[PDB]
């Protein structure tokens, strides 16, 4: 069946394919080339996986195609899914909602996970008899109890309607209670049942069992979360508005003084910001600062630009980043593949993309891919493919790659047939 | 805390008693006039006698400015209140420039309340009402209130037995009545009276302990643009407010006015003291024209912290502006208003002091020719960059089973690793 | 005036109950026989030793 | 409703859920059910 | 002794205009020096504050910088006193995002016009002697006051009785009463509670017995800008909006209602006009839409006296492509005056340094002074400022009482100028960004 995930451009990458020692190993986990890049990444992972540096800062930069993106999505695999891995694009800041300042801020926020420990004791069974002072009387598979209920007991009971059958949790530490649903019986079957019904098991075991619980959220979330009185609800909408220096410094403060406790854990993890080049010299003076927060996640980032004009400014610097955040960081260097990292990119993707080719496919599909791109290539093995399927065949042969080469144009001829009829183009 | 920063290892200005910079202590190493020039600032700002009096760190990218500024907010402690911005955070959505700045500013001036509450709590053991004939009256009523540490009776004031029965209080009730008002608040009914069969929460509470009778001190830190946010906004309306979005909003002229009314008071009567700080404003050239035009009226109020501005931006053209360019993106107005604190270029011994203190507060062992080699590599390059070097070449050590970093693993990572001048060659070429 | 200002006895101190069958303090008490246990096994102890002895009376 | 999220902020919790999880009675007990269809005293 | 609020700020030593009865200004008065001419014009212009007769009059003091606009400013302020209103306002505080630029000159200007409210009433004053009170388990009172003079019972009704309950009223305080809606005011206690009572833990002073009659006939004043009168009026809940800021666009209907009703308000004898100032400093930050604005604005009856200051020379206006002297349209130059200020010669520098010695509570020697005086004039008049502080803090450092010229020269060398940092970035030019 058609899942909501279906193969996209990076499917096949499982992981950075390294070994023990971060050697790269050639055409491993869907990786190909790439090794110095893939050796640095590793390293860098283990650095996040480590977690003891805050605000280390990463630019992967390179040509086109040259598998940033890639490398990002590898490392992302790798690295597992308990460590936060916030992938945004540079695009993404600009918001009408909240200033580009408090969008990076949310981003980094995002990629720091803070794990939380809770104990509780509740008592859980099933309602035999409640009588209106008031008893309340509970069983399991194991055990049978009457409470005696004090007035707010009794009034909490009866608002709920808690009726005799019901499988209930009242927490002793708070006095709340919470009805879990009503027990299955020879007499309580109907023709029609109301929608909060639920039917469940008598519980087993004792009533008052002493409960161990541990929350995953992020710094983000308890932002969020404390911003107003029902700000949960921005958790879903995105309304957050711009969260006051406030309610994030008493959170840092509650995070160090629970770590402390022991309470919660910190699991501190990834900004990836693929497309850098898109953020303005703002955004680039506010990370420089934002980097030395020791609640700054481990910083990707991704461009392809070389020297070009800043965003929101006439000068020309390297990435288009501004010098003083490219000092901040380190920088990893892909490198554009050769003729065999090509046909074993193409045939990993022809693999992801269940496809059978032929060899001389596979020399003319490379061939086709070196001399325009590897992306072309790549939307060409499924053209390919869909030509050949409606041909009636099995194995994709080079008359198809022929047809759709033919079919589907790249950059370059595109752009010399439009140039052959400008006159009709507009706004040349 | 437990994580470690680029400025982890800045535990303050490494002075002595004289006023002068040592050659490298706490964290820091050279930049002995900008040392002893931040240690005049910290006792200008220790000294609370002035207002508005600004700073200017300025040198090249990698001078420690601020290193410079986190290290005066080490040395003024944990009181005073440092508040760190970028120029960046001005630009908000919610209100103007100039009131981010002002909020900002308000920020940095700490106020220490002092409150001294008596209190006379325990559990009830007798209620008895004192009849009498008026000159049924009652003159008095009893409560007995016992605590772990015994049991007192008070003459309390008749007209008690209102709040005694609006509270419900009964005998085994715990309860505590301040001195001031005389009203009574209940806190539930005694532990010792709880059983393990009955269902309640809130209803029980342990015997309190100590004496009955407690003189309690509370002592609570807030800035003035705390107290700005809590009477701008107090917390239908309040329905209708916390449904909708609580965006920030332009406060005004009048209720600073009278919370520093308000402030002078409680100074007046002992309650308060004031605690100025600094506000730190890291890459304050990404400010425009109007904020900085603003800034100057700003720097000249009685009431503004002292403020720490740093850039590195030399010669250009002010944001906001067309073509007027000032020595460092700040207009010349305002550079008449700060004292400039210069921040120079480190020596290679000096960039080698660095990289072992930072080794240090990452925990990493670091051979004497390794250290070298990554000196060498931060003569070149930046010092940034062999730092940063640090903690990968560590874990590659760790990998091939060394506890120490050795040169091989200092020149693997730099042949992983490209600073931004090889990065520019390359795309250069 | 006696409305107002009751003269209640101060609360005496409840019993603390302990289970029969283990001897720990106990946190229930089984609704058929009205006597406190502490542990599930003291529970099915107890309405053993209950049905015994209704058997032995009638 | 199957996909109403927001609906059970309000409506259940994570433990709740687990234990809903757990004890969903079966079609083998309900069938149970279908085929099958204490005096205290203060000592 | 203890830190206030307000610390030594940059303007903490003037104290006024410093100007004679014939506002012919004094060398060294009120903490000014120097600036006879630019002095004896805020004068005459203070005089035409305080006549209130004419609106809309609008001045421009321009020179060069750190020649004293903000410090003449202040002095108008400190001469005309609190109880005539005076906005203080930068000109890059208009650009908002809650209202138009026009909104808030218009904001700027209704809150430099104090309105002055004028209501008699009934007040009644004394010492609670007596209070009963019985109520069922309707509720009826007697309450005895006295004052000296007399002592009056008084037999209280419901809605009295409910509030003497609410606020608390016991014997032996002395309370204050409006009779116009009932609401009651402690002024103090007269005497102890019983001794025999426990908790009660203060022995708070007593306030003095009142004296003449128990009922008095009272004027008293309120003061409310224009502005505040728009917020109240703008919506139901306009009164939070007053401290939060949070103001839209004010209709303009409601404030023609307003100025009608304050018109009338004035031509009765309910309220009385105070108009003020509204100081705007450094207006170049202004863009022509605002220059625009004030240019009508100041036609207005109701509008107050305008200052403004600026440093630039013939510069462009924001927002356009023209140039113009102030960095003001000449539409609007034409409706101001321009008062002129002059650099100062070396006595002046040493007078205001001597002055901001003083306020600053530093000691220093005569040398000391010529040699910052040399300073100042070299580099400027706020660097000398600063070096006043720097070097007393070099010298209370040092265990020294007065600040010698080894602490100057100290400071001097740890603190740089303009100048001299200039200087040395253009040395190190390579190492700062963009060149
Ligand atoms: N190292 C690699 N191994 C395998 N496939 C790669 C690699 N790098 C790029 N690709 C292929 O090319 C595309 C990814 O290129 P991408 O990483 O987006 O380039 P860019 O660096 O411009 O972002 C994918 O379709 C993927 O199949
Ligand atoms: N003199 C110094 N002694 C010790 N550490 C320093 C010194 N100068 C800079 N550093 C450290 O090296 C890095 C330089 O960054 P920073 O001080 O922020 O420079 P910038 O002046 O560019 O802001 C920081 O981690 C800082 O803590
Ligand atoms: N005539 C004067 N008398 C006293 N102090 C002055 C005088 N002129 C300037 N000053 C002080 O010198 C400094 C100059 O700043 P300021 O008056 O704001 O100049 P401007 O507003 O022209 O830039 C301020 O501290 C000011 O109080
Ligand atoms: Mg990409
Ligand atoms: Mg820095
Ligand atoms: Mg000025």
């Amino acid at each position: 069946v058609t899942r909501i995930e279906r193969i996209g451009a990076h499917s096949h990458i499982r992981g950075l394919g390294l070994d023990d020692a971060l050697e790269p190993r050639q055409a491993s986990q869907g990786m190909v080339g790439q090794l110095a890049a893939r050796r640095a990444a590793g390293v860098v992972l283990e650095m996040i996986r480590e977690g003891k540096i805050a605000g280390r800062a990463v630019l992967i930069a390179g040509q086109p195609g040259t598998g940033k993106t890639a490398i990002a999505m590898g490392m992302a695999q790798a690295l597992g899914p308990d460590t936060p891995f916030t992938a945004i694009a540079g695009s993404e800041i600009f918001s009408l909602e909240m200033s580009k300042t408090e969008a990076l801020t949310q981003a980094f926020r995002r990629s720091i996970g803070v794990r939380i420990k809770e104990e509780t004791e509740i008592i859980e069974g099933e309602v035999v008899e409640i009588q209106i002072v008031g008893k309340l009387t509970l069983k399991t598979t194991e055990m049978e109890t009457i409470y005696d209920l004090g007035t707010k007991m009794i009034e909490s009971l009866t608002k709920d309607k808690v009726q005799a059958g019901d499988v209930i949790t009242i927490d002793k530490a708070t006095g709340k209670i919470s009805k879990l649903g009503r027990s299955f019986t020879r007499a309580r079957d109907y023709d029609a049942m109301g929608s909060q019904t639920k039917f469940v098991q008598c519980p087993d075991g004792e009533l008052q069992k002493r409960k161990e619980v541990v929350h995953t959220v992020s710094l983000h979330e308890i932002d969020v979360i404390n911003s107003r009185t029902q700000g949960f609800l921005a958790l879903f909408s995105g309304d957050t508005g711009e969260i006051k220096s406030e309610v994030r410094e008493q959170i840092n403060a509650k995070v160090a003084e629970w770590r402390e406790e022991g309470k919660a854990e910190i699991i501190p993890g990834v900004l990836f910001i693929d497309e850098v080049h898109m953020l303005d010299i703002e955004s680039f003076s506010f990370l420089n600062r934002a980097l030395e927060s020791d609640m700054a996640p481990v910083l990707i980032m991704a461009t392809n630009r070389g020297i070009t004009r800043i965003r929101g400014t006439s000068y020309q610097s390297p990435h288009g980043i501004p010098i003083d955040l490219l000092d901040r960081l380190l920088i990893v260097s892909t490198t554009p593949y050769s003729e065999k990292d090509t046909k074993q990119i193409l045939r990993i993707r022809c693999e992801e993309e269940d496809v059978e080719m032929s060899e001389d496919a596979y020399t003319v599909l490379t061939r086709i891919g070196l001399e325009t791109s590897l992306r072309y290539a790549i939307q060409l093995i499924t053209a390919a493919s869909l030509v050949c399927r409606k041909r009636k065949g099995t194995e994709v042969q080079v008359d198809d790659i022929k047809r759709v080469y033919s079919l589907f144009l790249d950059e370059s001829r595109s752009t010399q047939y439009m140039k052959e009829y400008q006159d009709a183009f507009l706004f040349n | 805390t437990q994580r470690i920063a680029s400025h982890s290892h800045v535990k303050g200005l490494g002075l002595d008693e004289s006023g002068l910079a040592k050659q490298a202590a706490s964290g820091l190493v050279g930049q002995e006039n900008a040392r002893e020039a931040c240690g005049v600032i910290v006792e200008l700002i220790k000294s609370k006698k002035m207002a508005g009096r600004a700073v200017l760190l300025a040198g090249p990218p990698g001078t420690g400015k601020t290193a410079l500024a986190l290290a005066i907010a080490q040395e003024l402690g944990s009181k005073v209140p440092f508040c760190p911005m970028v120029g960046s955070e001005v630009y908000s959505t919610e209100i103007k420039k100039t009131e981010v700045l002002m909020e900002n500013f308000r920020r940095a001036i700490g106020l220490r309340i002092k409150e001294t509450k008596e209190v006379y709590e325990g559990e009830v053991t007798e209620l008895t009402p004192c009849e009498t004939e008026n000159p049924k009256t009652i003159s008095h009523v009893i409560i007995g209130l016992k605590t772990a540490k015994g049991t007192k009776q008070l003459k309390l004031d008749p007209s008690i037995f209102e709040s005694l029965q609006k509270e419900r209080v009964e005998a085994g009730d715990v309860i505590y009545i301040e001195a001031n008002s005389g009203a009574v608040k209940r806190q539930g009914r005694c532990d010792t009276y709880a059983t393990e069969f009955d269902l309640e929460a809130e209803e029980y509470v342990p015997l309190p302990k100590g004496d009955v009778h407690k003189k309690k001190e509370i002592i609570q830190d807030v800035t003035l643009h705390d107290l700005d946010v809590a009477n701008a906004r107090p917390q239908i309306l309040s329905m209708m407010g916390q449904l909708m979005k609580p965006k920030k909003t332009e406060i005004t002229d009048k209720l600073r006015g009278e919370i520093n009314k308000v402030v002078n008071k409680y100074i007046d009567q002992g309650i308060a003291e004031l605690v100025p700080g600094v506000l730190f404003v890291d890459e304050v050239h990404m400010l425009d024209i109007e904020c900085f035009t603003y800034l100057h009226r700003a720097l000249e109020s009685s009431i503004a912290p002292i403020v720490i501005f740093a850039s590195n931006r030399g010669n250009c053209v002010i944001r906001g502006t067309e073509d007027i360019t000032s020595p460092h993106g700040i207009p010349l107005d305002l550079l008449d208003r700060v004292m400039i604190i210069r921040t120079m270029l480190y020596t290679p011994q000096e960039m080698k002091q660095i990289i072992k203190i930072r080794a240090q507060t990452e925990g990493i062992n670091i051979s004497e020719e390794a250290l070298n080699h990554l000196g060498e590599i931060g003569t070149k390059t930046t010092l940034r960059y062999s730092v940063q070097l640090l903690t990968p070449a560590n874990l590659l050590a760790k990998i091939n089973g060394k506890d120490s970093i050795e040169k091989e693993h200092v020149e693997e990572i730099s042949e992983l690793f490209y600073d931004a001048k090889s990065s520019a060659k390359i795309l250069a070429d | 005036f006696e409305e107002w200002f009751p003269q209640g006895r101060p609360p005496k101190v409840p019993v603390r109950e302990v289970c029969p069958v283990t001897h720990r303090p106990a946190l229930y008490r089984d609704p058929v026989t009205d006597i406190p246990y502490a542990t599930a096994r003291a529970f099915k102890i107890i309405r053993e030793a209950y049905k015994k002895y209704i058997t032995a009376h009638g | 409703s199957m996909f109403d999220l927001i609906g059970l902020e309000n409506k259940i919790t994570r433990h709740e859920a687990e234990l809903l999880s757990k004890k969903k009675i079966p079609r083998k007990l309900m069938e149970e059910i279908s085929t099958s269809a204490p005096a205290a005293a203060k000592l």
